[PDB]
Order: C-alpha cells, then structure tokens, then sequence
C-alpha cells in the first residue's frame, strides 16, 4: 500500500479495452476512498481493495509470462500485446506452456536455418517457438526413453493445426509421413468438423497423431487415434449450426453424374441436415470441398469404389432420418407402404425393404421370446441411435484406412503423439455437447496440474528449497463422472420412460445443490444448472440432455445391415448396444487419458487475437476470453500464489548493486545478496534462497525495481544540484 | 524571486548559516573551486563588501554588491575535457568525481541517458544547456 505513490501506474477497467492504464496524481493515504488518476481526462476511482499495479518496464515484453512480478490478468494481456504488436512475436512462454497467438499472416520463421538453430539447444536458451517444444519432446524421448505427447489445444482455426504441422515438419527435418498426414486433413475435417454458432470449421473430436520412431529415433510412420467424437450432432443441430461438413459436401454435389443414385435433395430437405436453418457458410463452397475431400481419399489409398461406398452410407444416413413413422396408436407404429426414404435407404444399403421395415417397427423381446411392436417415439429413438452407430463406425472405418497408408512395417521403438484438441467451450446457450467438451478439459487440466506440481517439486529440490501449492480439480471431475454425479444421474433418468429434462434437473438439485460448492442453480430457473469448471463457471440448459444421451441401437436392425449385399457395410460392424452417449464419451475420454498419462506431456495453447482474420490485430475482449478458455489465466493465478519470480544470484547482483553500500559488499557475492535482500525486504516469507537462485513471491521484484528507480532518480537530482552550487559559486567569485 | 536566488547563493557561502560569511568560509568555497587564496587576499575581499566594518559579510551587504550563456559555455568546456563538443559518460564521471560527489557508473550512465535528448549516447552543448536549466 506504499506502492500507490504519486506517478505510480495502475490498470483500471474499461468497457472497450478491458483494462486501461492510469497514473496516480496524489499518493494514497490508508483510509482514502478515492484515487486521483490520469488517463492519457482525470478520474476519481471508486474504492476496501486497490486496483492492479503495472509492471516495471524491464519486465515488460519478457519471453516468459511467469517473469512478471505483478502476475495478474492485465499484466498478461498487456505483455502478450506488446510482444505481438510491437515486436511481431506470436510465441510466448507461460512456464512450461507455449502460448501461440495467431498472426493471420505467413511468417518466415519456419525455414531450415531456424530448425537447425533450434536443434541441439536447450529449452529457454532460445526464444519461444513451436520448434523448441518439438525439440524438447524429441530430446526427452531419447534421453528418458519415454514416449511424449504434445498437447495442442484451443478453438478450431486459432492455430492448432498450423502448430501441429510445424511440430511434424520439425521432427521430419531433424530425424512421406508429414505429407500424408497433411493430405488426410480434408478427410478428417469433412467427417469430424462442423459449423457451430461461433465457429465455421470446428473440430468435434480429439485427434491424436502418433509419430513413430525406430531405435535410432528416425520417423518410420504415423498412427492416427480419434477420441470424443460428438455423436449427438449426427441427428441433431441447434439453431445456426450444421451437421458434419461431408453431408453438405454431398448435398451440394447432388447433381453430379456419379451421385445421381444417391438421390440427394438439398441440405434443407433432410431432417438430419436442416434443423439449424443454415445449409451454407459464407465463403465456403461445399461442392468444391467435396472435390477436395474425394481427392484426399485418393491420395490416401482409398479406392474409388470404397469412396462410393462411403457416399452410399452417408446418403443412406440422410435418407434414414427422413423415414416417417405412422402412429397406429399408441404403443404401435408403422412405415407407409413403399415409403420413398426407406426404399432409397435399403437400396443404397443393399438390404431388403420389408425386413428393414419390420425391425424399424418392432423389438425382439427375449423365460420368453416375444416380438414387440414399438411406439413411434421408441422407433424414432432407435432409428436415430442406428444413424449415430452407422456414422461412428463409418468414421472409424475411414480412420483405419487412413492409417493403412500411414503405418510402416518397421518395428516401432517409441513415439511422440501430437494431440489436436479443442479447449473449453462456453456459448450463450450451453448443452450436452459443451458439457462433454468441458468434462474432457477438466481431465486434461488435471494431468497438467499434476505434471506442473511434479516439475515444481523437482525444481525446488534441485535448488534445496522445502515445500507449495496444488489446486486439485478432482472434486469437479467427481461431480461430473462419479456415481450420483451429473453423467450417472443422467443415465439413470434415461432408463425411466417417465424421465424428462425437468425431472432430471430436480434430481440434480436434490443431490448436489448446497451439497457441492461447485454446483449451483440459477435463481430464476429450474431448467438449468451451473458448474464451476477450472477456468470459469458455465451454465448448462437441461433441455435435450435426455434425448442426446439416449443411444440404444436395436440388435435386429444391425443384423439386417450385417447381412447386406453392399459388402462394405458389414465391414463397419466387425449393451453395448444400450450404452449411452455420455457413457461412451466417458469411456473414450478415459481411453484418451490412458494414452496421455503413459507419456511426458508438453503444452501448446493456440489463441485467436481477433474475430476477422485481421493480420496482427489484438482485440482485448477476444484475447481475455481466449486466454481464460485455454486455462492460462487460472494457471497464472496459481503461479502467482507461490514463488513465481526466480533470479540467479548473479542476476540479482547485476541489477541491484546500485542499492548496495560498499560496507556490505563481500567476496561471497551470494552471501551479499542474502544480507542485502534481508535488509531491503524485511518480511522473510517474501523470498527463499536456493542453491543457484532466489525465489520471490509476487510483487517483490517489482518493489526492488521501484527502489532502484528511486535511487537513480535521486542520483540525478543530486548531480544536477552539485553542478548548480559549483556554477553559482563560480558566478559570484 | 531573483532575490531568493541570491539568498540560495549567499547560503552556499554561509556554511554554518550563522547569517554571515567569514574569511574561512570564503577560503573554503574558493579552495573548492580550485582556487588557493592567502588569508590576506581573503580579508581584502571580505572587506571590499563589508559595509559595517564588522569583519564579516551579511546578506544585505551581499545583496547590495551583486546588484549566463557564456557561463554555461565555460561550464561545458570544463566537462568536455577532450573538446570534441560531446560530453561522454567518462568525461562526466571524471568531473563529478572531481567535484566531490561519489556516484556509481550506473548513476552516471543514467544522467547521460536523461540528458541525451537526441538518443546518441552522449551530451552535446544544447543538451547540456537544456539539462542545466
Ligand atoms: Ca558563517
Ligand atoms: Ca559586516
Ligand atoms: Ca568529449
Ligand atoms: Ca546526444
């Protein structure tokens, strides 16, 4: 509170810039209720808690955010800004994390000389760069004989895929495969990406690219693993969203000769593609993209006939969703005779109409074995389940075949896996989709917490300093995935045909409200709940959660398909048919974590600095949002609680001699620093002395920087005076 | 005003602030400026402006007596010991050291930095004048 003197600068809120710099006119007296500030207009700030202090300029623009002494949100924002805009630097460290800000401009920082520059160097001796992270993983692979994961997260288009592209480029260079993987992209995007209300090309799954190496750590080939596919999107879309791209690519290619058998209407004509009312994306030509997708299958060894099989199966799915059920009241339904969408479905899928029709409208019930008729509602649920099952299995089939062009016969000695994964997703209206994504983030974040904690332990021990803080997100994870947690209660409710979104909501309240502090209820709603995730609170609307979680595939419907004459279709299928989307999500996520936990992880966070693909353009609102969702702000709050500033005794001397008398300068410079510092900073809990470094709590280095500033300012007024005396006396003699 | 200036000047001489400048205080100031006057010389000087013949000079005796560009130029030529029209940090560290004041090299470099308006790492005349003002 002695930091808030005259001319001291602080950050205050601003509706447009988020944080605004301000300079103190009058010193703050303990008791004052207003600060006298100066914007570059003067203000009267409404205070008991003071505004954020600006970092001294020697710390500004540093390579590692954790070097800021005032370690807070505006510091983070400002530092990335000046590095990005003033210095055109897109890469900045945040401890072990690499932060990458999308410049929307092709930079010449990825060439061979730069790769050679990064090769053989240590983490931190070079400027932040995707190549350094790559070099670390490569180095540690050989060194520790451990497999590595490079986790590259963020919202689609913010730069994940570019980062992955250059990690691979780097591996290929310091050690074909990078070419093939790049070539598969339009395939994966077409079956795995969709337009959402906030992103035109969003990945709705995590892509894990295993780069394999022999005993000599040379790339032999790759293996693509996929997790967390968003099944609900196959048969449902919110307003302004689309199903997966490839459906639109097909519906926009309806008139092409080779696709006439598919009998595709336009996107607005299929139940499975129209619900969002947005069959097109500005700037996207789905017809063109179809060509690119077909080309990519060709490049990856998928035969022209197999490609047609893919398209038969997708059109099948489209027509399947248009099959209309007729209620023969009220535990009973039928399909109209010679029903067009069913006829087309069965033709494209090589199965018999009546056999398919029967098992779309009946259930085989096996102490006795009956063939039960089913209601329209049960029939639509089963049909939708089947659609989702067909799609997922197709998705896998495609990935497997991409992997055929990527595997090598060579024995694999080790791998580095690059994970392309979404981060935290919060819209104005959050549903089951967002709930699963943020669940996944809670698990990845946990691996990250534990990893940083471990490395901190080692670093403390290496410097002979005792311990330290661990911020555990197991409670959040448990609220989501344990018995009587969100997912478990959701499954429970779905096996009750009287269950609804509202009855489910109520049981969430009875179980968790005022029982778990991470769970909350909006005051004016009984149709929503609020989860305190890692980075932010998120409110979910319960609506649709039961419908999207259900996923019961009727065995007899599958059996029909398995007997198809269309010989690709059975290749897809070579409880569990009553598992649930949420539960399958849990399973997939746990599989992913099994892979990840069996490796040393490395972290890249990719962010969008603006919403319009503006070259080097930094929008504060967007950036704060992006930093928060990628976890940086919370991680940094955690860092800011310990001993984030870390200086060598050498560096402490070099910077702060000017604060020293000659009476306390010794030969044991390290001991000088200890005694000098115990004088300047009386509270001994503000720092810890280590083998080679001093660890400072937040603010401490900034305070030392103010003392240094003070001294040099006085030294200057003093010099100016002793030349005023000298020149006055010489005037008068 | 100008009056308070004269007072500040008076006070430079009047070390003990006793209200009068003795011959000893004069020789002190003089010796400082590289001068070396005999007591005799100091007395005649103090007598020259000692109106009340009391042997010492007070402010109103002083104020009565006293009642720049060149001065700064002369000052500049003292710092700039290698007459190249630029004052280096070295030249300024030489003079300040001479002047009595003990600064670190960082303190010196800062003063140069602040006075170096055209950011060229050394102080020219107009920069020197501007800093003195
Ligand atoms: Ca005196
Ligand atoms: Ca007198
Ligand atoms: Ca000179
Ligand atoms: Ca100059």
């Amino acid at each position: 509170s002695e930091l808030y003197t005259k001319f001291a600068r602080v950050w205050i809120p601003d509706p447009e810039e988020v944080w605004k710099s301000a300079e103190l006119l009058k010193d703050y007296k303990p008791g004052d209720k207003v600060l006298l500030l100066h914007l570059e207009k003067d203000l009267e700030y409404r205070l008991g808690e003071l505004p954020h202090l600006r970092n001294p300029d020697i710390l500004v623009g540093e390579n590692d955010l954790t070097a800021l002494s005032y370690l807070h949100e505006p510091a983070v924002l400002h530092n990335l800004r000046v590095r990005f805009i003033d210095s055109k630097l897109i890469y900045t460290y945040c401890g072990i994390v690499l932060v990458a800000i999308n410049p929307y401009e092709q930079l010449p920082i990825y060439g061979e000389d730069i790769i050679n520059a990064y090769s053989g160097q240590n983490m931190g001796d070079m400027d932040p760069h995707i190549f350094a992270v790559a070099e670390e993983a490569y180095k540690q692979m050989a060194r520790d004989e451990r497999n590595q994961s490079i986790i590259v997260s963020g919202e689609s288009g913010a730069g994940k895929t570019v980062s992955a592209k250059y990690a691979m480029r780097y591996f290929a260079t310091v050690s074909n495969v990078e070419e093939k993987v790049l070539a598969s992209n339009p395939i994966m995007e077409s079956i795995g990406n969709a337009k959402t209300t906030r992103n035109d090309n969003s990945s709705r799954f995590g892509k894990y690219i295993e780069i394999g190496f022999d005993k000599r750590y040379r790339i032999i080939g790759a293996n693509m693993r996929t997790y967390l596919l968003e099944k609900s999107r196959v048969v449902f879309q919110a307003e302004e969203e689309r199903n997966y791209h490839i459906f639109y690519q097909l519906c926009a290619s309806a008139k092409l000769p080779e696709f006439k058998m598919l009998r595709l209407g336009n996107a607005d004509s299929f139940h499975y593609t129209k619900q969002g009312g947005s069959p097109m994306i500005e700037g996207v030509d789905d017809a063109k993209e179809m060509a690119h997708t077909r080309q990519a299958c060709t490049l990856l060894g998928i035969s022209e006939s197999y490609q047609m099989g893919i398209f038969r199966i997708l059109a099948g799915i489209l027509h399947l969703g248009n099959v209309g059920f007729a209620s023969r009241d009220s535990d009973s339904c039928t399909i109209p005779p010679k029903h067009e969408p069913l006829t087309i479905f069965c033709d494209l899928m090589g199965v018999d109409y009546e056999e398919m029709c029967h098992w779309l409208c009946h259930r085989k019930l096996a102490t006795e074995t009956y063939i039960k008729p089913i209601s329209k509602l049960q029939a639509t649920n089963a049909r939708d389940a089947l659609a989702k099952h067909i799609y997922a299995k197709l998705f896998n089939w495609i990935v497997d075949h991409v992997n055929q062009a990527l595997h090598s016969a060579v024995k694999q000695h080790s791998f580095i896996g690059v994970l392309d994964i979404y981060g935290f997703e919060t819209f104005e209206i959050n549903s089951f989709e967002q709930f699963c994504i943020n669940y996944a983030n809670e698990k990845l974040q946990q691996q990250f917490n534990m990893h940083v904690f471990k490395l901190e332990q080692e670093e403390y021990m290496k410097e002979q300093i005792p311990w330290i803080d661990f911020y555990d997100n197991q409670p959040c994870i448990n609220l989501i995935e344990s018995k009587l947690g969100i997912l478990d209660l959701l499954d429970e409710e779905c096996k009750m045909p009287k269950g609804t979104d509202d009855t489910w909501a109520q049981k969430l309240y009875n179980t968790h409200l005022n029982k778990c502090a991470l769970f909350e209820k909006p005051r004016m709603s009984n149709k929503a709940f609020i989860i305190k995730h890692f980075a932010d609170k998120v409110e979910y609307q319960c609506e649709g959660f039961l419908e999207k979680n259900k996923d019961t595939v009727f065995e007899e419907q599958i059996k029909v398909l398995k007997s198809s004459k269309f010989k690709m279709l059975p290749e897809l299928f070579q409880k569990e048919h009553k598992k649930t989307v949420g539960h399958q999500f849990r399973n997939s996520l746990h599989l992913l974590m099994e892979t990840l936990n069996a490796t040393t992880p490395h972290y890249v966070r990719c962010i969008k600095p603006n919403d319009f693909k503006f070259p080097f353009t930094f929008d504060e609102k967007r950036a704060v949002q992006q930093l928060r969702a990628c976890g940086v702000l919370e991680t940094i709050r955690i860092s800011a609680a310990g001993f984030p500033s870390r200086w060598t005794y050498q560096e402490f001397f070099s910077r702060y001699r000017v604060l020293m008398k000659q009476k306390d300068v010794l030969g044991d410079r390290k001991q000088t620093c200890k005694n000098v510092l115990e004088k300047l900073i009386l509270d001994k809990d503000k720092y810890q002395f280590g083998k080679t470094k001093i660890f400072f709590r937040a603010g401490q280095v900034a305070y030392l920087e103010k003392l240094r500033a003070d001294k040099l300012r006085a030294a200057c007024i003093r010099i100016q005076k002793t030349i005023r005396g000298w020149l006055l006396r010489k005037r008068y003699l | 005003e100008q009056i308070a200036e004269f007072k500040e000047a008076f006070s430079l001489f009047d070390k003990d602030g006793d209200g009068t400048i003795t011959t000893k205080e004069l020789g002190t100031v003089m010796r400082s400026l590289g001068q070396n006057p005999t007591e005799a010389e100091l007395q005649d000087m103090i007598n020259e402006v000692d109106a009340d013949g009391n042997g010492t000079i007070d402010f109103p005796e002083f104020l009565t007596m006293m009642a720049s560009e060149e001065e700064i130029r002369e000052a500049f030529r003292v710092f700039d010991k290698d007459g190249n029209g630029y004052i280096s940090a070295a030249e300024l560290r030489h003079v300040m050291t001479n002047l009595g004041e003990k600064l670190t090299d960082e303190e010196v470099d800062e003063m140069i930095r602040e006075a170096d308006i055209d950011g060229d790492g050394q102080v020219n005349y107009e920069e020197f004048v501007q800093m003195m003002t």
